[PDB]
Parts: C-alpha cells; structure tokens; sequence
C-alpha cells in the first residue's frame, strides 16, 4: 503493498516497509502487506498488486501497525492514532483508538 | 515476555487508486 | 476494534490496545484486531468497523491473546483462562484453556 | 529462541453490538 | 483448538499453548490456533469450537509452529519434522520438510 | 534483527474427531 | 509449502524454513508458509500440498518476508528486493519494494 | 520496541508447479 501519502506515514509512525494492516469498512476485506511511501500532500491511499482483488477505489479503509514490546513497556505505550478527511489529510492526532473529531 | 500493542492507526482513509498492475 | 468490558480485560491481563484474535462458533469466523478498554461491568463485547462484516450480534465469539517469550520461561508459562456467563460476567479464572465450569 | 504462546482466553463470550459505523 | 496426542507433541517439541497453525490437504483451509495436550498414545487430532467450521473428521492436516529467532540462530537452525502413519503414531523424526519415509 | 522460522510440523495427521461444542 | 530456487532464496536472502506470504497477481489468494530449498538454477517456484488449493501452475506471485528488529535499526533497514524475469531467473536486485527494470 | 519490517521480496514469479500430492 500500500502506497501511503508521506505526511500520513510521518503522522502514524509508519516507515517505509512497515508491515500494515489493511481492513475495508466497504466490504470487510482483511489483509497484511507493508507501507510504499507515496508522494508528500498528494493524499494518495494506493492499492498495488495483488490487494486490489480486495480493495477498490473509493473503498473507506483502516490501516494498522502492530509493535512486539516488553511487558513492562506496553503497560505505558502510547500509540499514533490519525484521523483524516475526506481527502486523506490528516486532522488529529491522539492517543485514543476510538476518538472521532468534532 | 513480550505483547504485541497496537502502534499506528490512520482510519477512514479513502483509498485513491487500486489497480492489479500498478507495483506502488 | 473490539470494546471489551474492563473487567473482563482485567480478568484475562488484555491491556487497551493489545492484538486479540477473534473466533465465532456461530459462523467460524476469523479475525485479528485490538482491544479496547469497554465501559467497567456492563458486559461490552461490541464490534466494531470492518469486523461487523464477519461477526454480528448475539454470537458466541472466544477471544484470544498470545505472547513472545524466550524458550525457557514459555516451559513454564501459565495462560489467564477467562470463563463467562451469559452476560459476559467473569464466573472462572485459571489455566487450563479446556477447563469448563460445573 | 522465542515461542509463541497462548497468554489470554476470554471463551464463549455473547457479541453486545456489532455495526459498521460504531468507531469504538 | 487443537488437542494433539502428548506423544505428538513432544515429538514436534510442541508445548501445552504454544501457536499451531493447522492446514487442511483436503480442503484447503488454513488457520491459527493453539495446542492443548491430548490424552498420550491415543492418536488424538481434535478439532474444537470454531475451528470445526474449516476441518472436518478425517481430514487429512499438517500442524505447524514458528519460533522467532536472531540472524545468527536461524542460519543454523533445524527444525523438528514429524511424519506419522495412518494413525498418528510418529514414524520417523528429521530436519527436513519435505522428506516422505520408506 | 529476528528471522521467523518453521520449528515444528506433523504432517499428514488424520483429524480424529472435529465439532462445534467440544472446548479440548 | 513453497520450493524456491535456491539461486532466488539466495538472492533475497531467504533461510531454508523462513516463513514466506504468498500473494498470486492471478486470484488475489494470500497464504503464509515457509520456504523449502528447489534446485539450483531450476528457476522451480514450486506450490505443494495445501497452497496448491489457493495457487496453480503458471500464476504470478510474489514472496515476502519479514523481520522483527528494534526501533532504531529499523529506520536504517534496507530490504532485499529481488525482480525476476519469464524464467525466474534474478535480473535485479535492490532495495525498493516498488522499483521495475527496463 | 520492536517493529515488523519487510526484509525480502521475490515479484512476479511464475508458478512452475501446484499439486496436492506433492510435498517439497
Ligand atoms: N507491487
Ligand atoms: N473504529
Ligand atoms: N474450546
Ligand atoms: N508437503
């Protein structure tokens, strides 16, 4: 795979080659492939490959990245939660997995 | 031992372009 | 995702935000996602998303964490085994992930 | 060398709600 | 899930919890679940709860595990290869994944 | 850096029994 | 499962039993097995035993690993990218999961 | 903390062989 917008990476803590999560709101796909940096502002969510028996253009879709981390450390851990627009911009930035603006 | 702990979500994005020949 | 009553998470050490595997007896589905922490006693297993598509309300789901761990101490590793009731009430803590109740 | 093992069961649980719009 | 016989796993260095991915040669399906010892020398492969949704009474399956290791270990590691006989009795224990007996 | 290897197989296991309300 | 040339595990630096996703261009299926050394120089992308459901002779897919690292390496982390021609013959190896030849 | 990263890539392979009974 999935090219990603650079400021959404940058947003989410994703590298480039992060492994990624793929879920569609649409039609309930569910599927693992890794992050492409795609070309910075532009707002591109790009389906590659093999993914795009599952996804489609227009879909609404989560991306999620997992971390392996000592017990002690996941007590604490904060993740980067990115809400975005109607043009994948991002609009909020928190902690909380269930949080929606306005 | 170690969990595995959710670390990036980006959610409701919409997906810009999905094609089986594109690479990325 | 998946909103789990903190009483619940509690009772099986599932921290907010650590990966859970889904399984429904209703219809066998499969799923990986995340905990979130659920409104303390109400009994909250709710949905939500993407895996609404493949898991509806009133089925039976088990939910599911594993753990990393060095060779020496998975030998003696001890799971939190979390039994409910019919209204997803904690009745049985312990290790035994074939144990039933009564 | 690191083994994956089974660490949490919550079992027969009973789905409160389940719908594609709620977030969380 | 999958009970196993207590001989099969000690013959695969499988422990009580560890993750099992189960295979099914005649359908197709692949899942992940975990081991829970089975009665010692009985032959026992049993599928429980939602897996029963995927696997079937006498199907034929392969049951597989992982172990995460650093660079150096994997590139001399060897895995515990089990072939068994008609029923589930351990015939011949190696290293190689593909190698088929007599 | 961690490298993801097979450490187990049994192979071509004839499932003895398979059913919805069996826990183990 | 796959049987790999082992001219193509070496070239993207590929163990005998590392885990392997499997995605075919052709269906859009998506598996994970670990990969089992074929002849050198063969150019053998060989399906065997359950995968066989999911993939079929003459279908195009592609082979992916991963690893688990710290933090700090995985910034600096450049992956073993390997493109292959109508022979499974390597024709170039690099570091961008996006990058085709000519 | 430990993240998850693709460390190699073998794209557009043809399948030379798919069958059932074979086992490696
Ligand atoms: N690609
Ligand atoms: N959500
Ligand atoms: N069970
Ligand atoms: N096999």
């Amino acid at each position: 795979x999935v090219t990603i917008d650079a400021d959404l990476m940058d947003a989410a803590d994703l590298l480039e080659g992060e492994q990624v999560t793929i879920v569609d709101i649409d039609n309930g796909a569910r599927l693992v492939t890794y992050a492409i940096t795609g070309e910075r502002g532009s707002g591109v969510i790009g389906i590659n490959g093999a993914a795009a028996h599952l996804v489609h253009p227009g879909d609404l879709v989560i991306l999620i990245a997992y971390a392996t981390m000592d017990d002690a450390r996941a007590r604490t851990y904060q993740p980067r939660i990115v809400f975005v627009d109607a043009y994948n911009k991002p609009i909020d930035i928190g902690h909380d997995p269930a949080f929606v603006p306005e | 031992m170690l969990r595995t702990m959710l670390k990036s979500k980006i959610h409701r994005a919409t997906v810009t372009c999905a094609d089986l020949h594109y690479v990325g």
